Parts: structure tokens; C-alpha cells; sequence
RNA sequence: AUCGAGAGA
DNA sequence: CTCTCTCGATG
């Protein structure tokens, strides 16, 4: 995590297969290839958080 | 397929396409001490023996092993052994639990004696793994 | 290198660096891999029976004393000189269950 | 329909290499801790958690997330209470709770006496450097 | 291992075709290129599917277990 | 897997049934076929299994299937595996009607040859 | 219950308190025998 | 003449199986005769778990020369045969 | 790399007696302002004093060692520019095969010393399976 | 959560770091430490009344723990003391104390110049602590002679874990010098009134670190205490009774090592203190020191509950700020959702 | 692992509906059809089949996701016109076109040898 | 769990 | 001064 673009907020969307599914334009901030990459995600557990989350 | 990645024919795969093996051997060994004290591979009771395991037991023959072909999956117990330290509860659970995460069938299973004179045994589980999305290539 | 370090460097190892004040040491011999068994019976040990039984596939060293005697185990390297494997045809390699 | 361009087309040589997803593929709601930490397990085989790194911090500093980063340092972790003596300020407390009885040893202090929420590893740096003849004197006030 | 059944690409059938392939090699003696085109195999996908085989079975079996 | 793959004879399998339809319990002769398979080494040689030694067990009554397609010319067909000299090969297998949609070894057909317009007179493809 | 000897073709039933070796051989590597109860393949 | 190339290849040794089993063999002998020294001063009885678990473990570990962690052969001189490939 | 090779060592003893039995100075009966052009040879790492005439010495070494009285892996390094001569017997020298080249052919130049007939007794062990690498070596 | 505690819930605003004082060291303490003996004694699952006391921490999944009781989830930890035979030094603080020698002279205990001199008005003018220390040390380490008192103060230096004279100094004469440098002098350099003070930093008695510093599976912690408590009765046994000039002085100095070694084991010396296995093993200043340290591996970043790790892939059909999550992973992380009139059909449906 | 059961391409689940049918709130006299269990065999056809029907103003299908065998199809008709009518008669249509194909395939299957 | 080793981007 | 799986020997 070299820059705050590194931690950014998503949209869950449920889908099937075991992989982290992510749109191609937000490759660039990540900087992540698909050969290979593995990403972590992180679940905040109250209201304010989640609102920390998605405001900021 | 972009940023390196690569799409995969469905129906090639279904045909054989890049499918595997894949053998897991897990080692277990009886114990020994200085006055006689040996561990006993065994199918043991939840009334007979300490702490046990959340899996279930009931793959287990009277060897405390299992035969090899029965379908294992999840925490599923592959070798059952009891460590002793009247009394209830007069046995420790030493088993051994499939892994967590994996799952197949067991394919061989392998008792003899160490060069001690210890009873030991390797259980090979064998699982067919299938190229799926986000399997390196 | 393995060879190299049985049929001469062990030898002046044993011979050329030690000397008691008395009982010089003489030639040494290497056997074939063997194990001695918790049952006592000494016997020969095959690769194969050694991974799968979690031995260690070693000989035994013999020295000469004087004024024989066993000093110790030497792990042998596979498809060396003291190795079953290095005279072993293909099809005794198949029946040893050792790939070709 | 035809495709426009022309595909350069023909068989080549792959290998599928050991990484597979099944293998690699991991998530933990609440699990085992550890003993001295008091902090998630560290492995996938362990049912282990992920470690929130400085340099995770350091990010949920610059987005201004505070509550975030409090949550995943606290809730999230090893979230421990302790009480300490309104005097000295050490963990010199013997919180007889069910009792109310808040003693301290050496002040003789049962009334001024405090309850904070800090990381098990804090309170465990506190110890070690108490340990080490050191005094973290933890006051609640300006 | 053993000849596969069905071609990955297409799905036509090979796995009746090792034994005449081989033979075709070694009793008509032709090359890889005519004996794969006899045994009707003209797509490049199946030719490789016989003609990229190696049969490791036969090795397999000269163990007694 | 490579019994799975095996084609058999689906000229009247408009008159069998889905097992996911048919009111039985797992599979009967209405929607299923089940063949047998035997095998033992038993010369010195390496004693092949082909797709002709499956030998149907279940009831077809009347209807044209469930028999091993066999385009071999010595009449064997799919080389299914091989046996040395003390090894047995002793299985069954129920047959059930299916879509390549679900799986490819349900697939009546191998390469679709398709082509329109030989001389680009659409300009479809910028060549 | 049985088990089967590695490197030869015999058939033991030693249960517990008896283990290695094995009838007419003399090596002590003994394999467990297959189970009676019959696995499916979803042949796929 | 210029300075020499200390990243020269030639002016470079490998030690195999060969030499490295030498030094330890070395070692563990001149504690097995040091031992043996010991036990005719205090007066067949020849200690030879030394050696043989001295290079089982050495060869076990990784850890060149014997049980001694001040040691800067740590660096794994023996490991695990890779069997994935051939290749490999 | 494929064909690189690991030396195992030799004894340098009787390279050193042929040395001294084959026109090479003792160091201690060395004296250097009545022949300062004279090669001065080194033996591992060691100066056994120097030769006068060492092309011919080199000559007869290679040519042992081609022949296989010097251990093949022994390595010979003549430095004619900076007059040393100097012979490694030493383990752990990294080596590789080469081919040969000489110009002893009469009706030509410089060619190699493996011609197709040694090429066509390698094929001819190759196909029956008498002529190996350790021929072509000797 | 954990339980109702009477005490308010409090923030930290500010932390006061200072020394131990023996004093507060040993009125803090719960429980002496005489016994080396770990647990069992005599073939008895128990604790010995010398190391790891049930006062320290009952460690045996009780319900009891010290009277307090509540057994052993939410209690802390109850700190120990032992008492030296002598004196020894705290290896963090031999440079400075080292430094402190020389800034006061010996036997008298005032410093070197004054007011009447023209620099020390100056160097003592600075009101940050570290650079009036700094300032001092320089102009003050050249004195000789000397308030009266006029002894030829020696050149010190340093060798090991003591120190010397150039006209041996003991531990205990150090302790009575830093005993008698009053307050005022303090203030001089430094350190502070009921904080910090010289005669602090020489070890008279050592705090006890409870089981849960130093678990069980022994931790390294107890072995290093069961050395500094063996090395303390040797040294009680070379005192009492038969007492030799060259003898009891090579226990001092061993007790001086282990109890220096307990906290810090990377030091210019080169005996690291080995343990039984070979283990150079591990120290306090080990645990703390990053990036495995506890302070960057387990304060400034730490494993956390509610998280994930997938091999990422690429998704045309998602949008920007959308994340494709494995229908597994969706079971697995949870959300704690409060029950409202506007979500309890939802919330119900989904249990 | 989390890979979806295969007869979940041609199978309705619990509760699915074949076709949902909704009335677009962008254009007038438009709809929107969902296809359930079905691909690009279904939508591509029919789509090719409703810009046959000169009365038609729009007509496209999509695939949102390939992970789901599903695709929505977008009709707009003229007014007088109900878009369901113009479903149905390009699905006879088609039919019929594939009745008479059948047909004209077998004729000329029953005149070949070999 | 404590130290070494291989590997992932 | 330098995020993961893993193996394998050690107490
Ligand atoms: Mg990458
Ligand atoms: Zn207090
Ligand atoms: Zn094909
Ligand atoms: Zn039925
Ligand atoms: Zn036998
Ligand atoms: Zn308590
Ligand atoms: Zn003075």
C-alpha cells in the first residue's frame, strides 16, 4: 500500500467462482496485473464506519 | 482477458484440458516413554476420551484408520489415536483431521514400524483438481 | 564428488589426522546400506523402504584398531558406488519400485 | 458473423503452473487468537486473519478514516480493558469485580480509581517495559 | 499416461486410433504426417491430439503392485 | 472420466427420460441404461480394455440404445485402459440422458465446418 | 480387520497387537486393503 | 597492471557433497576420538551415535556443523529434493 | 550449465616430481639476474621455482594429459607474456569439454581433431545400444 | 464484551515515562520471589511459593485468581519483585551513567562548576533537558578537582558491565554517590523529582513480569528469571557462609550479566548467553525491537477478524466501484446488523 | 468451489419465470423481455426475426453477465401496435421458416448415397 | 508457537 | 535499514 489509492471502498456484488472481481479502469491505482495477483478486503462492523467508508 | 489473464475453452476442459492429480500424504507415529507409555491407534468414543474434534469419526474402522476409497471432505478425522495421561476420561484426542480447506478421497493408506519399533502410518488422499477461474497458467 | 569423498578422502580423514596415547586406526570399510531393526535382525535396506518406512538410507563404517569395530553411519548418496541403484539394470530398478 | 481483423491462431505449448485459486483462497469472521498477542492466528491452514500493516494505516491516515482504523485496531483485533490507579498510573490494579473492589497496593487508592479500552499488545508493552524498570504512567487528564 | 479418449478442441473420437496409429508407424511404415491423415484426422487439433500423446502407461505397468 | 466421455448409441433417446423428471428414485430403465464392466489381466501380456467389453445390464426394451458406438476396424473400440498380468478392473455405469450444455461429452457433434461469402463481396473482414 | 503386503501378493488379516511383518516374506511395509462400501463418480 | 577481478570465476571454488561431507566428517571424528580419549583416560565402548547422528542431522537440517547455531552455513546447505517436475 | 563439470581433485605429487625431472630449477636454487626470461612455474598455488624453455614442457604436459598420464581435470595455464607457468590440481574448478583444434593436417590447415569417422563410431555405439566419450577423451 | 465495571471509562491523554524506584518496586509487588522452582514441586501440579505464584496469575483455566478471582481472561497481570544480593546496573543506562559519573564528582556529590563560573551559566541556561545534559557533559567530564571537597576525580571508562578508577568501582559505592546528589543537582541535568532519579537506575530489587509475558506450552522470560534468582541464591551462599576474596566477586558479576542479558542480549559483548537448546534466546529489548517487534508488528499493524485474500481477476460487467466476492467468502464475512422496524422482515428471513 | 451447478444454464430455479415482461419508462410503446435459461442462440435469432417486422422501431438483446445464462430483450413497436404480437409473430416466424428448412433438408437427404 | 529454507507480485 | 502462502527440521 504505497499511496491511499491502495484502500479504496467497493460495492459488494456476490458473484460465483473464487476470485476478487474488479473493473479493469481501477487496475491503474492498484497498480495489479491478473498473473497471479492476490487482493485482501476488509468488512467494517458498525454504522459509522461503513459511513466512513463510503463518504470518504 | 486483459492484464494478463486468459480465457479458457469450457468444453476442452470438460474433455481433459490441463486437468491434475493431486496426492496429499499425511504422517502419523505412536508415541513411546520411559515407563511403557505408548500411544494406541484407534477409532475412539466421545465418552471415553478428552478434548476430541468437531469433526466426525464415524470413517474410522476398529484400526483407528480409514479404508481406502471412502470419500473424505472438510475436518473429517483420517487417523485416530489416544495419548494417556478408576477414572472418566482417561484418554487425550491425538487424532488427525483432514484438511480444513481440502477435500477427495483416500487413496492408500500405509501401516509399519518405525526403526524404533514404533507403529506409524501415512495416508495418502488423492483429489482430481479441474481448471478453474483464477488458476495460474 | 561423493565417490571421490569414499574411495579416498574418508581414508585420509581417519588415518592421517588421528592417533591415541596405544591405538592407531587402520583401513576403513564401507558396507551396503543396511538397518538394524528394533526386532534385531540386520538387513538390507533398499531406497524405496527407506522413504517409505522414514529410514535414513546409511551405511556403516568399519576402521581397523590397533595396539573391526563399528564407528558410526554414513548416508549414502543414491546411484553412488555404494548404492544398489548404480548396478542395477532398468527392469531391477522396476522391480525395486525405484523409476528408471 | 466475421470478425474484422484476423486472429493470429495456432497451438502453443502451455503449462499450468501449482498457484490454483482453491489453494490460495481465504476469509475470517472472529477466529482462533493467539496466547501472548491475544491477536488472530497467523496462516490460511490456521484459520488466521490478514494483517492491517503500517502501510494500511498509514492509508486510512490519509483517506481521515479514523473510526475505520480504530475499528480494525480494536473490535477488528485484541480489544482489552484495564484499570489503572489514579495516582501512580500503572496497572497496579486488583479489580475485585462482582465485589466493587477496586484495591491498588502501594497508594492505597479503592476510590480514584480509572477503566480504559487499549490493545492487548499495548497493555502487554506496558508490562515489558515495567518489566524493564520502566514506569508508562497512564494519566486521563490534561 | 493413456491415449485420450476425445480430442480437447473439437471433440472428435482418437482413443480407437492409438493402437492404429502405431501401427501404421511401424507395420506400413509411414510417417506421422500420413498416418494421423489416414485415420481422418485432417483438422491440426486432433493430429495434435494423437501426435503430442505419450503414452506413460506403458511404463506404468512394469511395476507388479 | 474417460467412460464419461465414451459415445453411446442415442438414435431413440427421444423416448428415454430425464433422470431429473423421471417420478423414480435415482434412475430406473425409463430414463436411465446401465452397463457393466468386467476386466481382468490375464495373459503374460498387456491385456487391453476397450469400449467393447461394456455389456448393457439394464433393460432396454425395444429402444435402440445405450450400445457403445464402435467406428474401430478390428471392432474393438475406444481403448479404455490396460491391464497387466494380476490386475482387475471391476465397475458399473448408469447412463443418463444429458445436454453438452451441461457437460461435452454429451456432445452429438465434433467440428462444425461454417462459411459465408468466400470472395468478402460483404466486407465483413478487413483483410 | 486385513491388510495386504507391498512387495509380494498375499492377503493378511492380522488385526491390532500384531502388525509387521508379514506371512511367508519377511518386509514389514503393509498397505490397507479397499473398502467394501462403493463410491460413485459423477463420470465428468 | 590493473587491479583483479574478484568476481573472476576462475579464481572460484564449488564445494560438492564431496568436501562439505569432508569438514564434517572431520569434525564429528575428532569428537569421536577426543570421546574416545576420554574414556581410555578414565581407565570396544565406542560411542558411534556421534557420527551418525552428527551427519543425519546435518543433513537433516541444513545446518553445516553439527549443533552449533553460531554457524554461517544457515543458509540451508542441505534441502528437500524438488519433485513437482523433472525438470525441476 | 549442461556440460559444465566440478574437479575432484588430484595429487599433485607426481606432476611435481616429472616437473623437477623434466628441466625445472629448484626456488632455492633460483638466481635471478642470470635469468631473468625464465618462466617461473606455480604448482597449486605454490612456486616450485622457474624452467627455462617452457614451450616444450608445455607441449609434453598437454600432450599427457590429451593422452590421460595427467588427470584430464588438471588444468595447465601457460602465460606467455607474463612468463608464468601455472598448473591447478585444485578441487572445486568448474571446467567444460572442448573440441580440439590442431594444425597437424598436412593436406590443409587448421582443422578439428574429431573427424566424421569418430562421429560415425559414436553413432555406431549409439545405434548397437564399444566407443564412448571416455575414447574421445583419451 | 467482557463485564459491568463500577470504574468510568476514561481516555489517555497523556504518558508520563520515568523509573522504578525500588521503593515502589517492591510496595507494588503482590507476591516475593525466593523459590527458582517453576510449577511443580515435588511431583505436585502446583505453584511453589518462590516463581509463578497463583498471586501473580492462577494459569490453569480456574475460576480463582488471587482472591480477585475472575479468572484468568480479565485479569491482567499481577507483578512480582525480587531483591539483588548487590546491586547491579541497568545495561540501558550504563552510557548515561556512565555520564553521570563524570558530570558529579566521587565521595562529595556536587557539581563541578557553578554560577561563579562563566560557561556553566550558559549550559545551564538551555530549558530542554537533552541538550542541557548534553551542554553540561561536554563542559564538566574535563574537571580534576573540585562546595569543597577537593578530591582528584578519576578518569572513568568502560569495561563490561563495571567500571573503573585512574586517580574498580563497585555497584553499591554508585548507589551511595547517586544517593547523595540531592534534588537541586537534579533539576541540573535532566532528570526529575519523584520521576526519574539517578539513585533509580542502578537495580536494587527487579520487578516480576506475570505468566502472561511469559506463557506456557516455558517461555525464554523464565528461564532468564530462574538464572537471575539461581545466580542471586549463589551469591547469598558465597556471602553467608564461606566467603573468598576472588569468589563471591565472580557471582556478583554473574548476577550482573544475567540480569543485564534479561533485558538487553545484543550488546557489544560478545557472550549472548546461550540457552539449552542453542537458542541465543530472547531477550525483552528483542520483542519490542521491529519490524517483527511488537510495536510495528503488533501496535502499529496487527492481524484482523472480518477479512479476506482472493487471486483478483478482471470484470468488463462490473462497475467502477464494484468488487466481484466468492459466494464462499459472502458466507463467511459477517455483518452485525441491529434489529429495526424498517429491516426485521429482511433480518428474519435471513436467520 | 463456489463454481455454479451446469444445469443452471437450461434449468428455471426456484421460483424463476421464463420470460419477465416490463413495461420500459424511457420510450413510449416499449418493453423490456427477460429470458431466463437461455443464451445467444435465442436472442440473437429473435432479435434478427423483430427487425424483419416493418412495424417495429427498435429491437435489441444483451447479455449482462456470462456468468448467468440470461438475456434482457428491448422491443419498441409502433403505435396500434402491442410488442407482445410482434414477439409472437417473429418467434412463427421462425417456426416456420425451420419447419420448412427441416423439411427441404430431409427431400434432399433421401436423394444422396453414401 | 521459536529459528532456518523454498516460493508468490 | 529491508505482504503472502508454504514446506521441515527443532524444543
Ligand atoms: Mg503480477
Ligand atoms: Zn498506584
Ligand atoms: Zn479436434
Ligand atoms: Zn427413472
Ligand atoms: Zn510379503
Ligand atoms: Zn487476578
Ligand atoms: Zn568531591
Amino acid at each position: 500500500s504505497l499511496h491511499k489509492m491502495s484502500m479504496m471502498a467497493h460495492r459488494v456484488k456476490v458473484i460465483p467462482y473464487s476470485t476478487f472481481r474488479l473493473n479493469l479502469s481501477v487496475t491503474s491505482p492498484y497498480n495489479a496485473d491478473f498473473d497471479g495477483d492476490e487482493m485482501n478486503l476488509h468488512v467494517p462492523q458498525s454504522e459509522e464506519t461503513r459511513a466512513e467508508l463510503s463518504q470518504l | 482477458n486483459q492484464e494478463d489473464s486468459m480465457i479458457m475453452n469450457q468444453s476442452s476442459i470438460d474433455r481433459g484440458l490441463f486437468r491434475s492429480l493431486f496426492f496429499r500424504s499425511y504422517m502419523d507415529q505412536e508415541k513411546k516413554y520411559g515407563m511403557s507409555i505408548t500411544e494406541t491407534f484407534e477409532k475412539p468414543q466421545r465418552t471415553n476420551t478428552l478434548r476430541m474434534k468437531h469433526g466426525t469419526y464415524d470413517k474410522l474402522d476398529d484400526d483407528g484408520l480409514i479404508a481406502p476409497g471412502v470419500r473424505v471432505s472438510g475436518e473429517d478425522v483420517i487417523i485416530g489415536k489416544t495419548t494417556p495421561i478408576t477414572a472418566y476420561h482417561s484418554k487425550r484426542d491425538a487424532s488427525t483431521p483432514l484438511r480444513s480447506t481440502e477435500n477427495g478421497i483416500v487413496d492408500q493408506v500405509l501401516v509399519t514400524t518405525n526403526q524404533d519399533g514404533l507403529k506409524f502410518v501415512k495416508v495418502r488422499v488423492r483429489t482430481t483438481k479441474i481448471p478453474q477461474i483464477g488458476d495460474k497458467f | 564428488s561423493f565417490n571421490q569423498f569414499v574411495d579416498y578422502t574418508l581414508q585420509d580423514i581417519i588415518c592421517e589426522d588421528s592417533t591415541l596415547i596405544e591405538i592407531s586406526f587402520g583401513k576403513i570399510y564401507v558396507t551396503k546400506p543396511m538397518v538394524n531393526e528394533s526386532d534385531g535382525v540386520t538387513h538390507a535396506l533398499y531406497p524405496q523402504e527407506a522413504r517409505l518406512r522414514n529410514l535414513t538410507y546409511s551405511s556403516g563404517l568399519f576402521v581397523d584398531v590397533k595396539k573391526k569395530v563399528f564407528i558410526g553411519r554414513l548416508p549414502i548418496m543414491l546411484r553412488s558406488k555404494n548404492c544398489y541403484l548404480s548396478e542395477a539394470t532398468e527392469s531391477d530398478l522396476y522391480k525395486l519400485k525405484e523409476c528408471p | 458473423k466475421k470478425l474484422m481483423a484476423q486472429i493470429f491462431f495456432g497451438p502453443t505449448y502451455y503449462q499450468r503452473l501449482r498457484h490454483m485459486v482453491d489453494d490460495k483462497i481465504h476469509a475470517r469472521a472472529r477466529g482462533p487468537m493467539q496466547v501472548l498477542t491475544r491477536q488472530p492466528v497467523e496462516g490460511r491452514s490456521r484459520d488466521g486473519g490478514l494483517r492491517f500493516g503500517e502501510m494500511e494505516r498509514d492509508c486510512m491516515i490519509a483517506h481521515g478514516a479514523a473510526s475505520f482504523l480504530k475499528e480494525r485496531l480494536m473490535e477488528a483485533s485484541d480489544a482489552f480493558r484495564v484499570h489503572i490507579c489514579g495516582i501512580c498510573g500503572l496497572m497496579t490494579v486488583i479489580a475485585k469485580l462482582n465485589h466493587n473492589q477496586f484495591e491498588c497496593k502501594g497508594c492505597d487508592n479503592k476510590i480514584d480509581i480509572y477503566q480504559i479500552h487499549i490493545p492487548y499488545a499495548a497493555k502487554l508493552l506496558f508490562q515489558e517495559l515495567m518489566a524493564m524498570n520502566i514506569t508508562p504512567r497512564l494519566y486521563t487528564d490534561r | 499416461m493413456i491415449v485420450p479418449v476425445r480430442c480437447f478442441s473439437c471433440g472428435k473420437v482418437v482413443g480407437d486410433k492409438w493402437e492404429s496409429y502405431l501401427n501404421l508407424l511401424q507395420e506400413d511404415e509411414l510417417d506421422e504426417g500420413t498416418a494421423l491423415s489416414r485415420l481422418g484426422l485432417k483438422r491440426y487439433c486432433c493430429r495434435r491430439m494423437i501426435l503430442t500423446h505419450v503414452d506413460l502407461i506403458e511404463k506404468f505397468l512394469r511395476y507388479n503392485p | 472420466h474417460r467412460l464419461g466421455l465414451i459415445p453411446l448409441q442415442s438414435m431413440d433417446i427421444e423416448q428415454l427420460e430425464y433422470s431429473r423428471d423421471c417420478f423414480c428414485e435415482d434412475h430406473c430403465d425409463k430414463c436411465s441404461v446401465v452397463l457393466t464392466l468386467q476386466a481382468f489381466g490375464e495373459s503374460e501380456s498387456t491385456t487391453n480394455v476397450y469400449s467393447k467389453d461394456l455389456v448393457i445390464v439394464s433393460n432396454l426394451m425395444g429402444r435402440n440404445i445405450g450400445h457403445p458406438i464402435i467406428q474401430d476396424k478390428e471392432g474393438n473400440g475406444v481403448l479404455i485402459c490396460k491391464l497387466r498380468k494380476g490386475q482387475e478392473l471391476k465397475l458399473t455405469c448408469v447412463a443418463k440422458k444429458g445436454i453438452a450444455k451441461e457437460h461435452a461429452k454429451w456432445g452429438p457433434a465434433a467440428a462444425i465446418e461454417f462459411e459465408y461469402d468466400p470472395w468478402n463481396k460483404l466486407k465483413h473482414t478487413d483483410y | 480387520l486385513k491388510y495386504i503386503c507391498a512387495e509380494c501378493s498375499s492377503k493378511l488379516s492380522l488385526s491390532r497387537t500384531d502388525a509387521v511383518r508379514c506371512k511367508d516374506c519377511g518386509h514389514r511395509i503393509l498397505l490397507k486393503a479397499r473398502t467394501k462400501r462403493l463410491v460413485q463418480f459423477e463420470a465428468r | 597492471k590493473d587491479q583483479d577481478d574478484r568476481d573472476h570465476f576462475g579464481k572460484k571454488r564449488l564445494d560438492l557433497a564431496g568436501p562439505l561431507l569432508a569438514q564434517l566428517f572431520k569434525t564429528l571424528f575428532k569428537k569421536l576420538t577426543k570421546d574416545i580419549f576420554r574414556y581410555m583416560q578414565r581407565t570396544l565402548a565406542i560411542n558411534a551415535k556421534t557420527i551418525t547422528s552428527g551427519l543425519k542431522y546435518a543433513l537433516a537440517t541444513g545446518n553445516w556443523g553439527e549443533q552449533k547455531k553460531a554457524m554461517s552455513s544457515r543458509a540451508g546447505v542441505s534441502q528437500v529434493l524438488n519433485r513437482y517436475t523433472y525438470s525441476s | 550449465s549442461l556440460m559444465s563439470c566440478i574437479s575432484v581433485g588430484t595429487d599433485p605429487m607426481p606432476i611435481i616430481t616429472f616437473l623437477s625431472e623434466w628441466g625445472m630449477e629448484p626456488l632455492e636454487d633460483y638466481v635471478p639476474h642470470q635469468s631473468p626470461d625464465a618462466t617461473r612455474v606455480f604448482v597449486n598455488g605454490v612456486w616450485h621455482g622457474v624452467h627455462r624453455n617452457p614451450a616444450r614442457l608445455m607441449e609434453t604436459l598437454r600432450t599427457l594429459r590429451r593422452k590421460g598420464d595427467i588427470n584430464p581435470e588438471v588444468s595447465m595455464i601457460r602465460d606467455i607474456r607474463e612468463k608464468e607457468l601455472k598448473i591447478f590440481t585444485d578441487a572445486g574448478r568448474v571446467y567444460r569439454p572442448l573440441f580440439i583444434v590442431e594444425d597437424d593436417e598436412s593436406l590443409g590447415h587448421k582443422e578439428l581433431k574429431v573427424r566424421k569417422g569418430h562421429i560415425a563410431k559414436l553413432m555406431a555405439t549409439e545405434y548397437q545400444d564399444e566407443y564412448t566419450w571416455s575414447s574421445l577423451l583419451n | 464484551g467482557q463485564q459491568y465495571s463500577s470504574a468510568p471509562l476514561r481516555t489517555v491523554k497523556e504518558v508520563q515515562f520515568g523509573l522504578f524506584s525500588p521503593e515502589e518496586v517492591r510496595a507494588i509487588s503482590v507476591a516475593k520471589i525466593r523459590f527458582p522452582e517453576t510449577m511443580d514441586e515435588t511431583q505436585t501440579r502446583a505453584k511453589i511459593g518462590g516463581l509463578n505464584d497463583p498471586r501473580l496469575g492462577s494459569i490453569d483455566r480456574n475460576l480463582k485468581c488471587q482472591t480477585c478471582q475472575e479468572g484468568m481472561n480479565e485479569c491482567p497481570g499481577h507483578f512480582g519483585h525480587i531483591d539483588l544480593a548487590k546491586p547491579v546496573f541497568h545495561v540501558g543506562f550504563i552510557a548515561k551513567i556512565k555520564k553521570v559519573c563524570e558530570c558529579v564528582c566521587m565521595h562529595c556529590g556536587k557539581l563541578l562548576l557553578d554560577e561563579h563560573n562563566e560557561l556553566m551559566r550558559q549550559a545551564l541556561a538551555i530549558k530542554d533537558s537533552k541538550k542541557r545534559f548534553a551542554a553540561i557533559w561536554t563542559l564538566c567530564k574535563t574537571k580534576m578537582v573540585c562546595g569543597g571537597c577537593g578530591n582528584t576525580q578519576p578518569t572513568i571508562r568502560k569495561d563490561g558491565l563495571k567500571l573503573v578508577g585512574s586517580w574498580v568501582l563497585s555497584t553499591e559505592e554508585i548507589l551511595n554517590i547517586f544517593k547523595h546528589i540531592s534534588v537541586k543537582d537534579f533539576t541540573s541535568l535532566g532528570f526529575n523529582e519523584v520521576f526519574s532519579r539517578p539513585e533509580w537506575m542502578i537495580l536494587t530489587c527487579l520487578p516480576v513480569p506475570p505468566p502472561p509475558v511469559r506463557p506456557s506450552i516455558e517461555d525464554d522470560l523464565t528461564f532468564k528469571l530462574a538464572d537471575i534468582l539461581k545466580a542471586n541464591i549463589s551469591l547469598e551462599t558465597l556471602e553467608h557462609n564461606g566467603a573468598p576474596h576472588h569468589a563471591i566477586e565472580e557471582a556478583e558479576s554473574l548476577l550482573q550479566f544475567h540480569v543485564a542479558t534479561y533485558m538487553d542480549n545484543d550488546i557489544a559483548g560478545q557472550p549472548q548467553a546461550l540457552q539449552k537448546s542453542g537458542r541465543p534466546v530472547k531477550s525483552i529489548r528483542a520483542r519490542l525491537k521491529g519490524k517483527e517487534g511488537r510495536i510495528r508488528g503488533n501496535l502499529m499493524g496487527k492481524r484482523v477478524d472480518f477479512s479476506a485474500r482472493t487471486v483478483i481477476s478482471g470484470d468488463p460487467n462490473l462497475e467502477l466501484d464494484q468488487v466481484g466476492v466468492p459466494k464462499s467468502i459472502a458466507k463467511t464475512l459477517t455483518y452485525p446488523e441491529v434489529v429495526t422496524p424498517y429491516n426485521i422482515d429482511r433480518l428474519t428471513q435471513l436467520v | 468451489m463456489n463454481a455454479p451447478d451446469r444445469f443452471e444454464l437450461f434449468l428455471l430455479g426456484e421460483g424463476e419465470s421464463k420470460l419477465k415482461i416490463d413495461p420500459d419508462t424511457k420510450a413510449p410503446n416499449a418493453v423490456v423481455i427477460t429470458f431466463e435459461k437461455e443464451d445467444h442462440t435465442l436472442g440473437n435469432l429473435i432479435r434478427a426475426e423483430l427487425l424483419n417486422d416493418r412495424k417495429v422501431l427498435f429491437a435489441a438483446y444483451k447479455v449482462e453477465h456470462p456468468f448467468f445464462a440470461r438475456f434482457k430483450l428491448r422491443i419498441q413497436t409502433t403505435e396500434g401496435y402491442d410488442p407482445k404480437d410482434a414477439l409472437k409473430n417473429a418467434c412463427n416466424s421462425i417456426i416456420n421458416k425451420l419447419g420448412a428448412l427441416k423439411t427441404n433438408f430431409e427431400t434432399e437427404w433421401n436423394l444422396q448415397t453414401l
